[PDB]
């Protein structure tokens, strides 16, 4: 499995403030903190989504 | 810094070493410099750089099996959940040690594996490798009693460097012509292979002229088999009997231009089919039925 | 069943080829690298012939050259061709009475209109036919009709509408329609004159023309009497339904296998295929028909004569057939074309689709795709040719053009563009 | 050469071209029978006087009727024979004419080395021996027969189009005491009807038939003791032109399992000269007796073929009217028919 | 409450033990079944165009339907009577059309996931989630890993391609889309169709429905193709422990032909498609229709002439009969593309033992 | 001649229905009163017995259908050695004809360690049992062997307590129950 459209919690690692270089990890995620996650992508979702249509329909980035 | 530097510092002494082991741990040299703690700076640039290496080859497949290799153990190495450090450490450690373990693997090879030529059952061989050649010195030291048998290598006269590696020991050798190779099955026992890769079907990926040979001796039904200093199967698929990935043109079809010049481009590099395994020589315990296959399997968690 | 006259329609079609027909006969053109008439002849033969007569017209001159050149002038043969000489420029009506004129007429006699070549057996549809006239004083003339691919397509000229009967065999209604081409008079018609009568009315349109008529003593004096059909198609099968000569039968024979008569030039092109490949049942050129020929067959459907070249490393698509005297060079990209008789081939062309015909050089650097080079006829360097390009007598393409779909040219040596002179029009030349 | 020569001496070589062409003369004996009456018309009214010139002729004949039809061989081989019958006598009557002529056998150097008349009751003589030679096959083959197959043993048949075949199934069948299974494969596109036709012919005979779909004969291959070709035509390294369709994969699938393979025919069908190759000889059937539909099967290019040809590896034994010959000896029997000067024209 | 008896046509003397025959036409059965399930396998009976991959994807699809529609019991729980209806099921399936490798895994697959949530569950809580977890399932094991198999295909073509086909497999059929669509190459189909159940044609249908340059062949016109012509494929249906291949009709001559032609071939395996149970011949079980499958003659088929042959009972002293699973040869197609890309077919249970 | 070949050989004609035909090749030295024994306890349940010469194979093996094996070593490339007599030529001819061979196996009695030479691993046996007195011993020089090693050219199941498995495969299920380590000591 895992190919385009699903979802995959990860935490982040390593992060390289220089040029751009991002480690992340799935398994340190407790199956509490799971749901968590989900909940803040799905309210970023929204938001990125709230800041879409809009942004289309006045026509500015 | 360079694997590529590294890879041209060896070249006159080596016969030592093994395939990707020098490669191995030119990679491990590459690595302990550039911080190998993080993964995003590390792994991709690993990557990048085999792949520089491939673009860069004229005439050579195992550094790719190699590197997969590495890869694997690389892989391996992550899975303790403890801490970055230690593991760090440990993948540092492994290169050097790699390398004295093909040396390990090598003589019990030449120790153990070599109950194949005792009762001087004549030894069809062709394709330079040097654990073949390891095998043969070593079973003149124990004064195994056999005789040898050398198809004329005649695309760039190794032949000669052959058969002059062979004077070294002290014992009477013959030229064999391969177009005679019919003509010769009466004395001579087994055909015994140094190649240069392993595939994932079941053949072997060799040098100039192996077909034929395979035929005769599934005609002849004596045995076939490999020798090689076993990690070097690249990942590769002979889906047929004449497609593979290859260093140089598929029997060159050449047109009629200058004179005498467009015809010594030989077909170098050829393959046999996967049935003709009876045993190979394995440094993991005599292991072959299908041993490839299972590794692979292993290796690819499928 | 035996004793049975041959009475072709010749000279009759011209200028329904478009470019084609002035200065020499509908019929001695070449078809397939090798004249149309011959097969036509075996047709005939095959059929029952017991004499050959044709009624050419249009420069009667190079009709007896031929006459005498052909196989069937001396003694051997059981028909010998001695065609008829008329007045100038007649239709169909007035052919029958020219015909009625000159006196040879027979019980049952032999009228095909046109030029064909099919596969099916005759004796058999002559047997059906003796039984039919058995059966009743009232029986005329017998239909050729054949099945097709379900859904018409291809169809824009002849598109008949055959209502007909199963039990009897006998036709209802004849129309023919513009509407797969120019959708302006979408019309079908049932006639109430065989309504209560007939009870199992079959409706279809899924048939192809063929015209080869049986024709019993009825047919000629018909002919005489009415001078109204000066057709044969649309007024006469009309005229057998409304009953003018009232009470008759007519015969409608329906085979399964494919029978197509010669009409146009894409249907023309069709033939030619079906003829190149195995589509009816024996009919081949490797066989040998006409003394001089010296044709063998190939496989992958392909057909070379004797005196035949085509040079090595030519990867290809399938189906290729080359004339005597022809040599073809050096790499090209070739899919499903035909070269002629004596074609010269340089080197670099790129071919798809095509059918080419007598002595037609194909230039350098040229593209030949679904259209027709005609005799004598030469492309030069730097043609770019496109899908249904016409080409009559004597066009010599010479330097340098670009013509567009579906350009017809003209031939003899004036109703339509691009003319006979060096190079065809994309810059103006000519008078 | 084409017909320009012959006036009101002989005509019927329009008819025969004819017959050739179009099929309606169906069966290689037909044919055989005839070429045969050709030869007789030819002889019968052909003006003689000189002999070199009358073989001349004979040959240019030979010529034309090859130029006329390929697929027709028995024709071909008759002829041959006829002109080898003829050759005999012409030699002697030399000898005659001329007066040491032979040393102890039939030898060889005479390549290198220098080697009123009747003659057309001796031709009439040969043609007689020619229609006696082709009257019965089967009646001079079922004798060496019912010897090969026995009790238990399953046999596998492909081409029941060859009527010799039929006849020796049918022959070996006769036996009440014995009791044998038999295979019949189909090859669909040109061979069904056939095929059908001599299932049903083996359900009336009394014997246990089995129906073979052209895909299941691998299924059952572990069981197979016997392999039978229906040719219709023979060569000179041994060779043979089958009777169409569904023969070679079969052929092929017996010598990769070792399973016996015999050829039944007759050596009237034996041909004095070379299949150089296979695509002048074989021939291809009908495009449309696969796939119906036309406008829209321009792009539909289909491929079926007739004719097959099998290679002179996969046969084995020859058992003739006259005995079991072998495919690397025919030469020999080929030459016994036809002579020297004969076979090129 | 339900008799088999009438059998058709002659019974033979050989392969005299498997389950083929009876309830073609209905009359009368069992009460309170649900009637879904039997349309289905009706279907199944008459069928011509279904191979290998999509039975047990239609069957899961039914099972989920059912599930969806499934009504728990007012006083009994969700199972007591239930497995003996679920018994009852099975044993029409397998009275109307035999339980493949493929039916298997699905059965022991429905049997893990009752084991999974036994008797304690109300109504709209447990098939909620059970009907998810099978979709999520079926997302899984099968379409991606027919995706993967597509890409290999994809890149295992190099230079230049002329190939000859067989098979109603709808992975080969996919994977032969691509080649004319989304690769562009310059590739050249050749159809080998055979008579028991027609795939040649619906794989010719197929190509024209893209509009491929189209060879076309049968199971006995080979010889002549071969006067340049390289790649050869197959598709096979399942896979023993042994490592033999367990396949349809018309595979193995062809292999054979193109092994003595000197390019080989390679067939597309599945990883689920693997069975307990072993066996190495045709008597031990297999694929077994009635003969009419072998009447229809030339062109199309329904055509129906009264001419030669038309009667089977009326045959006196004839043993008609024909086989559709065959067991292919193990040494002779050299290539396999699974899950994990390539790989010889010595693998034989690498994936049995895995589960 | 074991107790486990004769087990099963009794229950295959428990279900007596179906057709199977029973041919026993002597075997020249030991094996013929193990055959006869075998042969006497088939009769004793009423099952068809057919005495099969040594020499006579190829006169025999295009009939043959099916072949089991009672085998007691078995190897790592597929390879056995049995219960001596007469295998290796019957082996090639099977191989020769194309013949299916099965064999009633252990997995207790499957050895880890490969056979690599000819020279070494086929026993030779004792000539007491093949010519009386041994003064035509002096010059004549008599050949034989007992016990006899198969190669794994011809064999293709292996039928055993879990099941029946590949020659080119036997390594995986030795290495399921055994390890690499204790070969070589």
């Amino acid at each position: 499995l895992i190919r385009v459209g699903k979802n995959d919690v990860a935490v982040v690692l390593r992060v390289d403030k220089e040029k751009g270089y991002i480690d992340l990890s799935k398994r340190r995620v407790s199956s509490e903190d799971i749901i968590k996650c989900e909940e803040k992508y799905q309210k970023s979702k929204t938001v990125h989504s709230i800041l879409r249509y809009c942004a289309e329909k006045f026509q500015i980035p | 810094f360079n694997i590529t530097e590294t890879y041209l510092r060896f070249l006159e002494e080596d016969t030592e070493m093994t395939m990707p082991i020098a490669a191995i741990e030119a990679l491990v040299t590459l690595l302990r410099i550039k911080t190998p703690e993080t993964a995003a700076e590390m792994i991709n640039t690993i990557k990048s750089s085999t792949e520089e290496l491939i673009k860069s080859i004229p005439n050579s497949v195992s550094l790719r099996a190699g590197c997969d290799i590495f890869m694997r153990f690389v892989l391996r190495n992550l899975h303790l959940y403890g801490d970055w450090e230690n593991c760090k450490q440990h993948l540092i450690e492994n290169g050097q040690l790699f390398v004295s373990r093909a040396k390990k693997s090598r003589n019990k090879i030449a120790e153990i594996g070599v109950d194949f030529i005792a009762d001087d059952d004549i030894i069809l061989v062709h394709g330079y490798s040097r654990a073949v050649f390891s095998l043969l010195n070593h079973a003149a030291n124990k004064f195994i009693r056999f005789r040898c048998v050398v198809t004329e290598s005649r695309p760039s006269k190794q032949g000669n460097q052959l058969y002059t590696l062979l004077e070294q020991k002290g014992i009477p050798v013959t030229l064999i012509v391969d177009s005679a190779v019919g003509a010769v099955i009466d004395k001579v026992d087994k055909v015994f292979v140094g190649a240069e890769g392993v595939a994932e079907s079941g053949g072997i990926i060799n040098l100039v002229g192996t077909y034929s040979v395979g035929v005769l001796a599934h005609n002849a039904r004596k045995p076939f088999y490999v020798v090689t200093e076993s990690h070097k199967f690249v990942r590769m698929f002979p889906l047929s009997s004449d497609d593979l990935p290859m260093a140089g043109p598929p029997l060159d079809f050449t047109r009629r231009t200058d004179d005498l010049e467009d015809a010594l481009r030989g077909p170098t590099i050829d393959y046999t089919a996967q049935e003709y395994i009876t045993a190979l020589i394995t440094d993991l315990g005599v292991l072959t039925p299908s041993a490839v296959s299972e590794e692979l399997i292993k290796m690819w968690y499928d | 069943e035996d004793r049975l006259q041959a009475v072709v329609l010749t000279d009759s079609y011209e200028t329904r080829f478009m470019p084609l027909t002035a200065v020499k006969p509908r019929c001695l053109l070449p078809l397939a690298n090798v004249p149309l008439i011959e097969y036509t002849l075996e047709f005939l033969a095959k059929a029952g012939v017991h004499e050959v007569f044709l009624i050419c017209s249009s420069h009667a001159n190079q009709i007896n050259d031929y006459i005498e050149n052909s196989k069937w002038n001396l003694p051997w043969s059981p028909f010998k061709i001695t065609t008829i000489m008329s007045p100038e420029a007649r239709c169909t009506g007035d052919v029958m009475r020219d015909l009625d004129n000159r006196g040879i007429i027979t019980g049952d006699f032999i009228l095909v209109s046109g030029d064909v070549l099919t596969n099916i057996d005759f004796s058999k549809m002559l047997e059906f036919h003796k039984k039919m006239h058995l059966q009743d004083k009232d029986h005329i003339s017998t239909m050729c009709l054949s099945k097709a691919s379900t859904y018409p397509k291809t169809r824009t000229i002849e598109p008949a509408a055959f209502v007909l009967d199963k039990s009897t065999s006998r036709c209802i209604y004849y129309q023919d329609l513009p509407l797969p081409s120019s959708r302006e008079k979408t019309s079908i018609q049932i006639d109430p004159e065989l309504l209560d009568n007939v009870d199992e009315f079959v409706i279809r349109n899924d048939l192809i023309d063929c015209r080869i008529d049986i024709c019993t003593s009825h047919v000629p004096l018909i002919f005489q009497e009415n001078f109204d059909y000066q057709s044969l198609r649309t007024d006469f099968v009309k005229g057998v339904i409304s009953s003018d000569i009232l009470g008759k039968h007519i015969y409608a024979y329906l085979t399964d296998e494919y029978a197509v008569r010669v009409e146009s030039w894409q249907t023309y092109d069709t033939i030619s295929q079906d003829f190149l490949g195995r589509w009816c049942y024996p009919l081949v050129l490797d066989s040998n028909i006409q003394d001089d020929q010296t044709y063998s067959y190939e496989s992958r459907h392909i057909y070379k004569e004797k005196d035949v070249v085509l040079a090595q490393s030519c990867k290809i698509g399938k189906c290729t057939a080359i004339g005597s005297g022809t040599k073809i060079g050096e790499g090209t990209k070739i899919e499903n074309s035909v070269i002629g008789r004596n074609c010269q081939i340089g080197e670099n062309i790129r071919i798809k689709n095509s059918f080419i015909w007598d002595d037609c050089i194909i230039g350098n650097n040229s593209i030949i795709d679904h259209s027709l080079i005609a005799s004598n006829a030469t492309l030069g360097s730097n043609v770019r040719l496109n899908d249904g390009c016409i080409i009559g007598f004597n066009v010599k393409i010479d330097d340098n053009m670009d013509l567009d779909r579906n350009t017809k040219i003209s031939a003899s040596p004036q109703d339509l563009d691009d003319q006979t002179l060096a190079v065809s029009i994309v810059g103006d030349k000519g008078v | 050469h084409p017909n320009a020569a012959t006036s009101d001496v002989n005509v019927t070589i329009d008819t025969f071209v004819a017959k050739l062409k179009r099929r309606q003369v169906q069966g290689s004996y037909a044919i055989a029978l005839e070429t045969l009456q050709l030869l007789m018309r030819f002889i019968s009214a052909a003006r003689w006087n000189h002999v070199n010139d009358l073989i001349e002729q004979i040959r240019d004949l030979g010529n034309s009727l090859e130029k006329a039809h390929p697929t027709a061989f028995s024709c071909g081989n008759v002829i041959r024979r006829i002109l080898a019958v003829l050759r005999d006598e012409v030699e002697e009557d030399t000898m005659s004419t001329t007066v040491v002529a032979e040393p102890l056998i039939s030898s060889m150097f005479n390549l290198l080395q220098k080697p009123k008349t009747d003659y057309r009751q001796v031709a009439i003589q040969g043609i007689k021996d020619l229609i006696d030679e082709i009257k019965n096959i089967d009646e001079g083959i079922q004798q060496i027969a019912i010897d090969l197959i026995h009790d238990h043993e399953i046999l596998l048949t492909p081409t029941p189009d060859s009527k010799t075949v039929l006849k020796f199934l049918i022959t070996a069948r006769e036996r009440s005491n014995r009791t044998f299974t038999v295979l019949v494969t189909e090859g669909f596109p040109n061979n069904t009807k056939n095929a059908h036709e001599f299932a049903k012919k083996l359900a009336q005979h009394n014997i246990e038939t089995l129906v073979v779909p052209d895909s299941a004969v691998f299924a059952l291959m572990s069981r197979v003791g016997k392999v039978i070709i229906g040719t219709k035509a023979v060569f000179v390294n041994g060779g043979t032109i089958s009777s169409n369709s569904g023969v070679s994969s079969v052929c092929e699938c017996a010598r990769e399992f070792r399973t016996p393979v015999f050829a039944v025919a007759g050596l009237y069908k034996l041909s004095p000269l070379y299949p150089f190759d296979v695509e002048k000889f074989v021939e291809f059937g009908g495009s449309q007796r696969i796939l119906p539909r036309m406008d829209p099967r321009k792009r539909l290019d289909t491929v079926n073929q007739i004719t097959d040809y099998v290679p002179p590896e996969n046969i084995d034994i020859y058992i003739t009217n006259v005995g079991g010959f072998n495919p690397s000896f025919i030469y020999r029997i080929a030459w016994d028919n036809y002579k020297q000067i004969d076979v090129h024209l | 409450p339900g008799i088999s008896s009438v059998i058709p046509t002659v019974l033979e003397q050989s392969f005299d033990n498997s389950s083929l025959i009876s309830v073609k036409e209905l009359l009368l059965n069992k009460d309170l079944i649900h009637p879904s399930i039997l349309l289905l396998t009706s279907h199944l009976a008459h069928y011509k165009i279904v191979g290998s991959i999509p039975r047990c994807i239609a069957m899961l699809e039914v099972f989920q339907i059912v599930i969806k529609d499934y009504q728990t019991p007012k006083g009994t729980t969700l199972s007591r009577n239930l497995t003996s209806y679920l018994s009852h099921q099975i044993d029409l399936l397998k009275k109307a059309r035999p339980l493949s490798v493929t039916m298997g895994n699905a059965i022991r697959w429905l049997k893990q996931e009752i084991s999974l949530i036994d008797p304690s569950t109300p109504d709209k809580a447990a098939k909620k989630d059970l009907c998810e977890k099978i979709g999520q399932f079926a997302k899984e094991k099968i379409e991606l890993a027919d995706q993967l198999i597509i890409d290999n295909a994809s890149t295992q073509i190099e230079e230049s391609t002329t190939i000859v086909t067989y098979g109603s497999s709808k992975v080969l059929t996919e994977l032969l889309l691509h080649n004319a669509i989304s690769l562009k190459k310059n590739i050249k189909v050749i159809v080998v169709d055979s008579r028991p159940l027609f795939e040649g044609r619906k794989m010719a249908e197929t190509l024209r429905n893209a509009g491929v340059n189209v060879m076309y062949a049968l199971i006995t016109s080979l010889d002549t193709i071969f006067n340049d012509v390289d790649y050869v494929f197959l598709g096979a249906h399942s896979i023993l422990s042994n490592g033999f291949l367990y396949s349809r009709a018309g595979t193995a001559m062809l292999a054979m032909s193109a092994k003595r032609r000197n390019i080989p071939v390679l067939v597309c395996c599945e990883s689920l498609k693997f069975s307990q149970r072993v066996q190495l011949d045709s008597v031990t079980f297999n694929e077994l229709a009635d003969p009419n499958d072998l009447v229809n003659i030339d062109y199309e088929n329904p055509v129906e002439r009264r001419g030669n042959k038309g009667a089977l009972l009326n045959q006196f002293i004839k043993e008609r009969k024909f086989e559709k699973k065959k067991l292919a040869m193990e040494n002779k197609p050299k290539g396999n593309k699974i899950g994990g890309k390539k790989g010889s077919e010595g693998e034989s249970k690498d994936a049995s033992n895995e589960e």
